[PDB]
RNA sequence: UUGGCGGAAAGGCCUUGGGUGCUUGCUGGCGAAUUGCAAUGUCAUUUUGCGUGGGGAUAAAUCAUUUGUAUACGACUUAGA
RNA sequence: GCCCUGAAAAUGGAUGGCGCUCAAGCGUGUUACCUAUACUCUACCGUCAGGGUUGAUAUGAUGCCCUGACGAGUAGGCAGGCGUGGAGGUCAGUGACGAAGCCUAGACCGUAAGGUCGGGUCGAACGGCCUCUAGUGCAGAUCUUGGUGGUAGUAGCAAAUA
RNA sequence: GGAAUACUGCCAGCUGGGACUGAGGACUGCGACGUAAGUCAAGGAUGCUGGCAUAAUGGUUAUAUGCCGCCCGUCUUGAAA
RNA sequence: GAAAUUGUUGAAAGGGAAGGGCAUUUGAUCAGACA
C-alpha cells in the first residue's frame, strides 16, 4: 500500500530476498534496501568464500576490463543477485533496476522512514537452529571491501539519535495511555467497544 | 472527505503465457488484497478500466481510457484474468489499472 | 464494354424474417432489494451517495427518490446492477409513489414545476421517518468511499 | 441503402508479403511460393511470415462486397449503366480510368436519375 | 486404451448428450425418437430408452444396437487425469489399464 | 572522500590569478573580485 | 517570526510568538435537480517556450600568432593590450 | 541410504542463469494450479460422398439448396484459375477538353497468382469478353549485355643529385 | 443395544455468480402448459434504453513495448554452417 | 526517362547490426456509413 517500501536488510538472506524484491518490482512497486553490510548468507564462511574467489579468476582473456566485473560492495553484490533475477537485457528489465536503490548503512534521507522486514526471507525463519551463517559484510573485508569502518562508525551514530527519538516516543505514548484514563466510565468508550473498537 | 475512490486499485501482471508462447489477448490482473481464488470469485464480471493520458484534445480531454472486463480466476495466488476491447500496449507491466464494482451483485 | 455484365442477377427483395420464439418476463431481482433501502450509488453524476430506494419500475429500472433535501439527489432513475444494495430498512409505508413509471420520466433548459412540487411531497413523509432513529440523516448527506485497507470482497454493506 | 447483410469479416486485413521482399530490390512483392529444401517459411517455422491458403476465404454471403455494401461494375458509357436500372441495391457503378472529362458530367448525370451509386464521383473535377 | 464396468449413470450421460447414430453414410444425432423407430424398427427398438436397454441388458440384438451408435467424441477431463504419470497402469498409479467401477467418476469428468 | 568546503585566501597573487585563466592578456583580470565581498564584513561568513 | 539540531547523497526534523482560514465536538436555516438508467468524467505531476511585475550580476573559450618541459595529425604545454 | 576420500588438463563457466542448504536438494505421497497448430463445442472457407429440386411469367439445371465426415507434407502426378506477345469474332468498347507507359507509407476487391480507382507526369493508340496460337511469367546457372555503389576521396602520384 | 458422521455412489433435486457465442431468415417438424380460448425456455436473439453521427470505431503506415524469428538457392542420412 | 545509386528539404528511430511475425498504444493519414 506504500508508494516506496523500504526494506531493511539485517537478519535477511540473500537468494530469498532477492526473489521477493525483484517479483515486486515487476509489479510496479519501489523497493530501496539500506543496511546491506548486515546482510547475511547460509553456509559457513569459508564456503562462501570458496565461491567468491572461484567467480573472481572467471574474466575474458584478451580484455580483462570487459569481463565481468568483481564488486566488492555488499550493496552491489546483493544487486548482482537481483539482476540475475532481471531480465535485464531488455527495457522492461531496465524500467525495473531503476525502481531500487540499494544502499550501504541507513542514509541520512532514508533515516526516518520505518523499514520492513520479509517473514519468508529472514535468516532464523528459514535456516535449522544449529546451522551456520556468513554474514556479507564481514566476506566482502574479506575479499576487498575498503569501507567497513566508515560505515560501523556511522552506523554507531546514528543509533544514539535514533535512541534519542525512542526515549521521547515511549515518553509521549506513556502520555497518550494515560491520556486514555479519563476515556473510561464514559457512555462513548462502552458504545465502541459494542462495535469491535 | 478526503477520499473518493469507488474502485479497486490493481496492477497489470502479464499476459496470459508459456514460457515463449505469450497470448496478448488475455491479460493478468493483480487485486491488491486477494491471495486466494475463493476471494477472487466477488470480483468476476466486473469492468476493468485503464485510465492513461495523452496530448490531443480529442473530447477537450487528454485522459484516454481502454475498457476490458473479468473473465476468470488464475492461479492460486489471487491472480484475475482480464480480456479487453483493445488490449493493452504491453508497456503497462505493472501499471495501475482501475477495477470497478459495477456490476454489482450485493 | 470495360467490364462483362453478370448472368444470374439475384433477386432485390428482402427476405422476411423468421417467428423467434423469445417472451417478454418479468425480471426477478435480487433479495437484498426491499423497498426502503439505503442504496450506495457507483456511477452517474450522484456517484457515492447514500440514497433511499422505493419501487422498481416496469423499464428494469429502480426509483431513487430522495431525500433531496439531505444530499440533493433528486426523482431519477437507476440500474439495478450498478448499486450495492446494504442491510438498513427505512419505512415506506407512508410514501405515495403510485404515478410515477415510464411516462414520467421520459424525454420531450428549465426544471418542470411538477418535478418541483412531486419531491416534496415524497421527501416530507421520508426525513420524518429519518428523525424517528439517530444519526440517519447525517449518514445520507456524506458520501461513500472506499478507503486504505478495505477489500470490498469481505465487507457486508 | 443496399441489402442486409451480416458483419464482413476479412479473416487477413494484411497484404500478403513475399519472403525477403523488404531486404533485395529484385525480388518483387508479390507472393510467389518459396519451393526450396531449408525454407523457414514452407517449413512454417514460428515467428515466421504466414501462408496464404484456403483458410484464409471470406464468407460467400460477404463475398466481392465493397464496405458500403454494394459490388463493384467497371461503367463505360450510358449503355452499359442502364442495365443495373433494377439492381442498384446491389452492384454500383465505377466510371473507368481511360473516360474523358466530356463523358464523366453524362454518366453522374444518368446516375443520379436512376439512382445508380457511382463509386468515384470526384474523378476529374474542374475545380 | 483404458476401460472399465459403467453404471446406468454415465451410460444414461452418454445416450443423451454425446449420442450420435450413424444412418446411410452420415453421423445423426439422436434428436427425436422416430429417427430411431426408421432405422431399428425390425428389431423391436423405437426409442432412445430401448437402445440403453441393449446397453446395460445386453440382449440377443446388442450389435445392430452397437453398430448403430457412433463412437463416442469424448472431452479432456474436468477435474484433470488426476495421477501426474498417465503411461503407467492403473494398479502402479497410472491410466491405461483395466481400472474398475471409479471409470464412472472418469466418464463424467470427460462428458 | 568528498571535498564540502575549500576556503581560499583574501588577497592572492597574480601567479594562481594566470593558471585559472587560458588568456590572460584578453582577461578582464576579474578573478576573486566577488570573493573579496566575504572579508569586507565582520565576517561572520568567514568563520562559518 | 524565535531558538537549535541534522554532512553517509545533510536539502530535513523539532520548537517560541502573534496574525488568519476552517472545525463534524453539539444544535439549525438555505442551496443541489435535466452530466436525462453507466461512459476516469479530467481536480495530480515533468520539462520548456512566449508575455507582465520585482530584485540582482556586467565574462570567457577557440582559431590565428608564439614556446618546446609536448609532438604522426589532434592533443598537451607556454607566452603576447 | 546419503555424505566423504579415491577424483589430475590446459581461453573464463555453466543443475540453462541467479541462487538455494528443516533446501527452490534427494526419496515418497496428497491435492491445487500453469499451457500445444492435440481434445470437445460453435462460426466460416475448401475438398469428397450421399441426397432434394425443369412447373410456368424473371435471367448460371457445367445451377441452387440440405446433411455428414475430412483437411500436414519434399520428389512427383492431376484439376481449377492469373498474367504477357499475336490472330478470328463481338460489346456500332476507350481516347488529342489526354491512349499506352511510369511514379504514388492514397483507396477498394480476390485465400493467392493479380484486377480496379484517385492524384502527378506524359503525348497517342489501347482494352473487356468468347476462342485460337506461342523463341509467353525469373532471385541466385563462378549466367550474358549495359549501368552504378561499399571499399574511397583511401592505396597512391617516393629510382635517374635541384 | 440404539443413533450420528466420514467415505463412495445416485437424483429426469433446487438455485446464485462469471465467460464465449447469436450462425439461420414466411409457415411446416417434435413436444410442453391448460376445462378451453390459447400460451411457451418448443427444428440456432430478440425486447428496452443511452451516447455519437465525428477519424469516434476501424483500415493503412511509421515508431515504441512484451514474446518469437540464426541468409536464401542447391547437393545431401544431415545446412545457419 | 523506370531501377541500382545519389542530392536537398520534411518526418521518425538509433547503448556491439539491420530487416520479420502476432497484439496494442502513440503520431501521421484515409475510405465507407449516416439524412
Ligand atoms: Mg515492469
Ligand atoms: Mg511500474
Ligand atoms: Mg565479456
Ligand atoms: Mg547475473
Ligand atoms: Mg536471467
Ligand atoms: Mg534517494
Ligand atoms: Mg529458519
Ligand atoms: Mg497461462
Ligand atoms: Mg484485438
Ligand atoms: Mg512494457
Ligand atoms: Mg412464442
Ligand atoms: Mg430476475
Ligand atoms: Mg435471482
Ligand atoms: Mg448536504
Ligand atoms: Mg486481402
Ligand atoms: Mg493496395
Ligand atoms: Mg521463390
Ligand atoms: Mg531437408
Ligand atoms: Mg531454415
Ligand atoms: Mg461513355
Ligand atoms: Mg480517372
Ligand atoms: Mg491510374
Ligand atoms: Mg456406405
Ligand atoms: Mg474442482
Ligand atoms: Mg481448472
Ligand atoms: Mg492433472
Ligand atoms: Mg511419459
Ligand atoms: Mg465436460
Ligand atoms: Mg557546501
Ligand atoms: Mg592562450
Ligand atoms: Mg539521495
Ligand atoms: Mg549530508
Ligand atoms: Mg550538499
Ligand atoms: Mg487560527
Ligand atoms: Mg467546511
Ligand atoms: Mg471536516
Ligand atoms: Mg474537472
Ligand atoms: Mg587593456
Ligand atoms: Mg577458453
Ligand atoms: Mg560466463
Ligand atoms: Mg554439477
Ligand atoms: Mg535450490
Ligand atoms: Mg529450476
Ligand atoms: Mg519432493
Ligand atoms: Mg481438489
Ligand atoms: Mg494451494
Ligand atoms: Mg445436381
Ligand atoms: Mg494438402
Ligand atoms: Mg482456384
Ligand atoms: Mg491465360
Ligand atoms: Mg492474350
Ligand atoms: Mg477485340
Ligand atoms: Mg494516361
Ligand atoms: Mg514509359
Ligand atoms: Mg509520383
Ligand atoms: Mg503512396
Ligand atoms: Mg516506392
Ligand atoms: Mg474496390
Ligand atoms: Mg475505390
Ligand atoms: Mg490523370
Ligand atoms: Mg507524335
Ligand atoms: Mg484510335
Ligand atoms: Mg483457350
Ligand atoms: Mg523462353
Ligand atoms: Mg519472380
Ligand atoms: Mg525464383
Ligand atoms: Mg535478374
Ligand atoms: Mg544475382
Ligand atoms: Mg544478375
Ligand atoms: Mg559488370
Ligand atoms: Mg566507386
Ligand atoms: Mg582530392
Ligand atoms: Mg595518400
Ligand atoms: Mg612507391
Ligand atoms: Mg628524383
Ligand atoms: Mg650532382
Ligand atoms: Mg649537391
Ligand atoms: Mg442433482
Ligand atoms: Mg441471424
Ligand atoms: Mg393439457
Ligand atoms: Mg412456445
Ligand atoms: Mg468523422
Ligand atoms: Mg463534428
Ligand atoms: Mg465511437
Ligand atoms: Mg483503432
Ligand atoms: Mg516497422
Ligand atoms: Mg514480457
Ligand atoms: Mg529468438
Ligand atoms: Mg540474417
Ligand atoms: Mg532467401
Ligand atoms: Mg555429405
Ligand atoms: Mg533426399
Ligand atoms: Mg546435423
Ligand atoms: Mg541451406
Ligand atoms: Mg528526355
Ligand atoms: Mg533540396
Ligand atoms: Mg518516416
Ligand atoms: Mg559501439
Ligand atoms: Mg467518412
Ligand atoms: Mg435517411
Amino acid at each position: 500500500v506504500e508508494p516506496v517500501v523500504v526494506i531493511d536488510g539485517k537478519g535477511h538472506l540473500v537468494g530469498r530476498l532477492a526473489s521477493v524484491v525483484a517479483k515486486q518490482l515487476l509489479n510496479g512497486q519501489k523497493i530501496v534496501v539500506v543496511r546491506a553490510e548486515e546482510l547475511n548468507i547460509s553456509g559457513e564462511f569459508f564456503r562462501n568464500k570458496l565461491k567468491y574467489h572461484d567467480f573472481l579468476r572467471k574474466a575474458t582473456a584478451f580484455n580483462k576490463t570487459r569481463g565481468p566485473f568483481h564488486f566488492r560492495a555488499p550493496s552491489r553484490i546483493f544487486y548482482k543477485a537481483l539482476r540475475g533475477m532481471v531480465s535485464h537485457k531488455t527495457a522492461r528489465g531496465k524500467a525495473a533496476l531503476e525502481r531500487l536503490k540499494v544502499f550501504e548503512g541507513i542514509p541520512p534521507p532514508y533515516d526516518k522512514k520505518k523499514r520492513v522486514v520479509v517473514p519468508q526471507a529472514l535468516r532464523v525463519l528459514r535456516l535449522k537452529p544449529g546451522r551456520k551463517y556468513t554474514t556479507l559484510g564481514k566476506l566482502s573485508t574479506s575479499v576487498g571491501w575498503k569501507y567497513e569502518d566508515v560505515v560501523a562508525k556511522l552506523e554507531a551514530k546514528r543509533k544514539v539519535s535514533s535512541a534519542e527519538y525512542y526515549a521521547k516516543k515511549r515518553a509521549f505514548t506513556k502520555k497518550v495511555a494515560s491520556a486514555n484514563a479519563t476515556a473510561a466510565e464514559s457512555d462513548v468508550a462502552k458504545q465502541l467497544a459494542a462495535l469491535g473498537y | 472527505a478526503e477520499s473518493h475512490r469507488l474502485y479497486v486499485k490493481g496492477k497489470h501482471l502479464s499476459y496470459q503465457r508459456s514460457k515463449r508462447v505469450n497470448n496478448p489477448n488475455v491479460s493478468l490482473i493483480k487485486i491488491e488484497g486477494v491471495a486466494t481464488p475463493q476471494d477472487a470469485q466477488f470480483y468476476l464480471g466486473k469492468r476493468i478500466a485503464y485510465v492513461y493520458r495523452a496530448s490531443k484534445e480529442v473530447r477537450g480531454s487528454k485522459i484516454r481510457v481502454m475498457w476490458g472486463k473479468v473473465t476468470r480466476t488464475h492461479g492460486n495466488s489471487g491472480v484475475v484474468r482480464a480480456t479487453f476491447r483493445n488490449n493493452l500496449p504491453a508497456k503497462t507491466f505493472g501499471a495501475s489499472v482501475r477495477i470497478f464494482l459495477y456490476p454489482s451483485n450485493i | 464494354s470495360a467490364q462483362k455484365a453478370p448472368k444470374w442477377y439475384p433477386s432485390e427483395d428482402v427476405a422476411a424474417l423468421k417467428k423467434t420464439r423469445k417472451a417478454a418476463r418479468p425480471q426477478k431481482l435480487r433479495a437484498s432489494l426491499v423497498p426502503g433501502t439505503v442504496l450506495i450509488l457507483l456511477a452517474g453524476r450522484f456517484r457515492g451517495k447514500r440514497v433511499v430506494y422505493l419501487k422498481h419500475l416496469e423499464d428494469n429500472t429502480l426509483l431513487i427518490s430522495g431525500p433531496f433535501k439531505v444530499n440533493g439527489v433528486p426523482l431519477r432513475r437507476v440500474n439495478a446492477r450498478y448499486v450495492i444494495a446494504t442491510s438498513t430498512k427505512v419505512s415506506v409505508e407512508g410514501v405515495n409513489v403510485e404515478k410515477f413509471n415510464v411516462e414520467y420520466f421520459a424525454k420531450e433548459k428549465e426544471i418542470k414545476a411538477e418535478r418541483v412540487e412531486d419531491q416534496k411531497v415524497v421527501d416530507k413523509a421520508l426525513i420524518a421517518e429519518i428523525k424517528k432513529t439517530p444519526l440517519l440523516k447525517q449518514y445520507l448527506s456524506a458520501s461513500f468511499s472506499l478507503k486504505n485497507g478495505d477489500k470490498p470482497h469481505m465487507l457486508k454493506f | 441503402a443496399s441489402l442486409p447483410h451480416p458483419k464482413i469479416v476479412k479473416k487477413h486485413t494484411k497484404k500478403f508479403k513475399r519472403h525477403h521482399s523488404d531486404r533485395y530490390h529484385r525480388v518483387a512483392e508479390n507472393w510467389r511460393k518459396q519451393k526450396g529444401i531449408d525454407s523457414v517459411v514452407r517449413r512454417r517455422f514460428r515467428g515466421n511470415i504466414s501462408q496464404p491458403k484456403i483458410g484464409y476465404g471470406s464468407n460467400k454471403k460477404t463475398k466481392f462486397l465493397s464496405p458500403s455494401g454494394h459490388k463493384t461494375f467497371l461503367v463505360a458509357n450510358v449503355k452499359d449503366l442502364e442495365t443495373l436500372t433494377m439492381h442498384t441495391k446491389t452492384y454500383a457503378a465505377e466510371i473507368a480510368h481511360n473516360i474523358s472529362a466530356k463523358n464523366r458530367v453524362v454518366i453522374l448525370a444518368r446516375a443520379k436519375a436512376l439512382g445508380i451509386k457511382v463509386t468515384n464521383p470526384k474523378g476529374r473535377l474542374a475545380l | 486404451v483404458a476401460y472399465g464396468y459403467p453404471s446406468y449413470s454415465t451410460i444414461r450421460q452418454l445416450v443423451y448428450k454425446r449420442g450420435f447414430g450413424k444412418i446411410n453414410k452420415q453421423r445423426v444425432p439422436l434428436s427425436d425418437n422416430a429417427i430411431i423407430e426408421a432405422n431399428l424398427g425390425k428389431y423391436g427398438i423405437l426409442s432412445i430408452d430401448d437402445l440403453i436397454h441393449e446397453i446395460i441388458t445386453v440382449g440377443p440384438h446388442f450389435k445392430q444396437a452397437n453398430n448403430f451408435l457412433w463412437p463416442f467424441k469424448l472431452s479432456n477431463p474436468s477435474g484433470g487425469w488426476g495421477v501426474p504419470r498417465k503411461f503407467k497402469h492403473f494398479i502402479q498409479g497410472g491410466s491405461f489399464g483395466n481400472r474398475e467401477e471409479f471409470i464412472n467418476k472418469l466418464v463424467k469428468s470427460m462428458n | 572522500l568528498r571535498s564540502l568546503t575549500t576556503v581560499w585566501a583574501e588577497h592572492l597573487s597574480d601567479e594562481v590569478k594566470r593558471r585559472f585563466y587560458k588568456n590572460w592578456y584578453k582577461s578582464k583580470k576579474k578573478a576573486f573580485t566577488k570573493y573579496s565581498a566575504k572579508y569586507a564584513q565582520d565576517g561572520a561568513g568567514i568563520e562559518r
